[PDB]
RNA sequence: UCGCCUCCUAAAAGGUAACGGAGGCGCCCAAAGGUCCCCUCAGGCGGGACGGAAAUCCGCCGGAGAGCGCAAGGGUAGAAG
RNA sequence: GCCCGGAUAGCUCAGCCGGUAGAGCAGGGGAUUGAAAAUCCCCGUGUCCUUGGUUCGAUUCCGAGUCCGGGCACCA
RNA sequence: GCAUGGCCCUUACGGCCUGGGCGACACACGUGCUACAAUGCCCACUACAAAGCGAUGCCACCCGGCAACGGGGAGCUAAUCGCAAAAAGGUGGGCCCAGUUCGGAUUGGGGUCUGCAACCCGACCCCAUGAAGCCGGAAUCGCUAGUAAUCGCGGAUCAGCCAUGCCGC
């Protein structure tokens, strides 16, 4: 049992076979890849950490995050050799779904706004690359646990090329968009 | 409370009525 | 897999204001929810909340179009 | 004696250490005009910053001063 | 005997307690409390789990209280901060938005004691 | 906060509703800063007064229960300077 | 100015002077040491919530221009990082 | 090396036998005067030399360390 | 305000109109209002004034609404009707010393009413916010009796109202 599962493995899957497609079980558009930096608000760590980012953040994806930290010197922003300034998390295979579809379609929205998903932000290989206001609003809440408006850039890594044929995954997905 | 809106004085004071110093 | 640090894992229930919803899965029960209410893809959306209340009713399509100004 | 190009400048006159009297201080456009024109005073003032008495006064200085370049 | 988020008020009267909820006035509050068979009198360490859940649902599910609310605001203020509102670019400013005068006052909305005298 | 009426002036009203008969250029100035922003009227291009001269307002159409004034602030200000007393 | 280190002058071994040219040292590290196991950079171009023109991300492209406590040189990712 | 003392706001200095950091200069507001001086009031400015300790709590107490100052040692 | 000698402008320094402004805001000062609370506050009930003002005005009494108000609608040319009811007091209950059931600023939202129209810029009502203030430095003001202090009521201006002002009771 999955949610969104079946959605690719029984809908979009096909449409693309023909469409575009052919010949090959493998080379179809299919995600691989969902990685999710913070970098930490409008301020980062310092000394007395923050790590709630972390702790909370972890399981709004179910899974805890790592902690990245800067390199090279700074001078105008604060920080040096790094340490910390990061904590991000990756993770694939069933996360990925659960993570984005049980919040891909009810998550998303309430966030009071306008249109949809930034278009010309593919590339090749098609992995896109929103990055909401941060803003931790919503979805899986559960209040308190309140202390900076924190929340995220969402990186999502997909097999297929150009952009269509990665366009065509997410948008016969789920994927609201064009302004 | 004669600036208490929502009082008997802050009404009185006003020179109004309303839910918190009916007409009577 | 990784022992201890992750979170719990289990199924609750993803209520909704609008018909049930996306499958149990990740670690709330309760929740605003509201999947779109309107979807939002091209159109089925925009729902605009701008409305003016009772629209229409008054100042309507009246005081007398263009008229013959041709003359 | 004549300037080249136009100039703009302001002329202070602050007296207020003691508290006699006190002072008069003002602002003027100057520049250059075809040759043999002269001299010309330009009055232009707002809603009256200056008194309409104290006006010539400034001119009687201006062109008086003017004497020697 | 936490309501619409962490507020447990208790050794204080329910109609005055509720209050500290943010969205629950005298007002709302003894309306709830009549609507749910409880009497206010009574201090909230004494509510029953009956009527604190019995309340508690109520309260939680009527309007939207505490955080939920908080959000609102915010949104409401930044949206009119959009093509040029008047009374947007009189939160923007920091100023009063409701007409007052500024020559003088508005300290609530400005610094205490600014000074700054040429 | 006005009552059960809705208030738009009726000429500024009218060349905003028959150009909706085709539709085209934003050149619309009117000096009704006094009306409600055109509701049945989201995307023109309005040219309200500002006592001084006339400030088109793209009016998207977030902004409807508003005034066509609330979108040209009739006052310039842009910080203080100097104070000076002993006077 | 006077001892020590790096580069040049030094004429393709070594050495080589002048009040010749240009910079450093008089410390430091219990981890910046020993060993075992993993990992690979800088930038360029995309795409990116706050994001400078380098915070941290994602995708290609990139044999070393990064890094190696501090001068300079030599060395070095098939690691010394 | 030994004894003794000192380091507190940009400067000049109080800090009382533990809790809090202050006058003064300068400047900015006020107040007083019919007005201008003079006078009064109110502001903003600290790693309290650094380290470890003691205490619930340290600028204060204790131990060391650096840099000043005083006296006496002496320096392969 | 008006009047008035002289000076000055007369396709404008006169006149009309729409819109803005006199309501600006880093700051300073004057007069005040509301307070910091228990000799207080909140709620229900129950008393005792004076002087004034009212016909395209004051508006009883009903009814919808929680309200502001809205529909209906009597009387009143008003010692004959009503704007009223005065408030502080009294009685019963609630609060229990806390930035609070003290204090109400500010802000969001939903409405009402006047007026062609309430963006700048109105007044009310209701919900939600609920700030500074727990007594005030140098200084400084008022009052010698039904005065000070405190409590409310009326009126002119006025469509409405920024009146916490003013003249009065
Ligand atoms: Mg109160
Ligand atoms: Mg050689
Ligand atoms: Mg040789
Ligand atoms: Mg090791
Ligand atoms: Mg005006
Ligand atoms: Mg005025
Ligand atoms: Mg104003
Ligand atoms: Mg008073
Ligand atoms: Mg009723
Ligand atoms: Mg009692
Ligand atoms: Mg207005
Ligand atoms: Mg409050
Ligand atoms: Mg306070
Ligand atoms: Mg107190
Ligand atoms: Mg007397
Ligand atoms: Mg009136
Ligand atoms: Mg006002």
């Amino acid at each position: 049992d999955v949610a969104l599962k079946r959605k690719y493995y029984e809908e979009v899957r096909p449409e693309l076979i023909r469409r575009f497609g052919y010949q090959n079980v493998w080379e179809v558009p299919r995600l691989e890849k969902v990685v999710i930096n913070q970098g930490l608000g409008e301020a980062k760590e310092d000394a007395r950490i923050l790590e709630k980012a972390a702790q909370e953040l972890a399981l709004i994806t179910g899974q805890k995050p790592a902690v990245t930290r800067a390199k090279k010197s700074i001078s105008n922003f604060k920080l040096r050799k790094g340490m910390p300034i990061g904590l991000r998390v990756t993770l694939r295979r069933d996360r990925m779904w659960i993570f984005l579809e049980k919040l891909l379609n009810v998550a998303l929205p309430r966030i009071r706004d306008f249109r949809g998903l930034n278009p010309n932000s593919f590339d090749g290989r098609g992995n896109y690359n929103l990055g909401l206001r941060e803003q931790l609003i919503f979805p899986e809440i559960t209040y308190d646990m309140v202390d900076a408006l924190r929340g995220m850039d969402i990186a999502v890594v997909t097999t297929a090329e150009t952009d269509e044929e990665a366009r065509a995954l997410l948008e016969l997905l789920g994927f609201p968009f064009r302004k | 409370g004669k600036g208490d809106r929502r009082t008997r004085r802050g009404k009185i004071w006003r020179g109004t009525y309303g839910k918190y110093r009916p007409r009577k | 897999m990784k022992e201890g640090i992750h979170p719990k894992l289990v199924p609750a229930r993803i209520i909704c204001g609008c018909g049930n919803v996306i499958e149990t899965y990740s670690t709330k029960p309760e929740i605003y929810v509201e999947v779109c209410s309107k979807c939002h893809p091209f159109y089925t959306g925009q729902q605009r909340f701008v409305d003016t209340e009772g629209r229409v009713e008054r100042f309507q399509r009246r005081y007398g179009d263009s008229y013959r100004k041709g003359r | 004696e004549t300037i080249t190009k136009p100039v703009d400048v302001e002329g202070k006159f602050i007296r207020q250490t003691g508290g006699r009297g006190q002072y008069g201080h003002v602002k003027i456009k100057v520049e250059p005009l075809p040759r043999g024109s002269g001299f010309e005073f330009v009055n232009a003032i707002v809603g009256g910053v200056i008194p309409k008495e104290y006006i010539p006064a400034v001119q009687k200085g201006i062109e008086e001063a003017m004497q020697s370049g | 005997a936490r309501i619409a988020g962490v507020e447990i008020p208790r050794n204080k009267r329910v109609d005055v307690a509720l209050t500290y909820i943010y969205g629950i006035g005298k007002a709302r509050a003894k309306e709830a409390l009549e609507k749910t068979g409880i009497n206010p009198a009574t201090r909230v360490k004494d509510l029953t789990e009956a009527e604190v859940v019995r309340l508690r649902e109520y309260v939680e599910n009527t309007w939207k209280l505490e955080g939920e609310l908080r959000a609102e605001v915010a949104a409401n203020i930044k949206r009119l901060m959009d093509i040029g509102c008047y009374r947007g670019l009189r939160h923007r400013r920091g100023l009063p938005v409701r007409g007052q005068r500024t020559r003088t006052n508005a300290r609530t909305r400005k610094g205490p004691r600014k000074t700054v005298a040429g | 906060s006005l009552k059960k009426g809705v208030f738009v002036d009726d000429h500024l009203l009218e060349k905003v509703l028959e150009l909706n008969a085709k539709g085209e250029k934003r050149l619309i100035k009117t000096w009704s800063r006094r009306s409600t922003i055109v509701p049945e009227m989201v995307g023109h291009t309005i040219a309200v007064y500002n006592g001084k001269q006339h400030v088109p307002v793209y009016i998207t159409e977030n902004m409807v229960g508003h005034k066509l004034g609330e979108f040209a602030p009739t006052r310039t200000y842009r910080g203080h300077g100097k104070e000076a007393k002993a006077t």
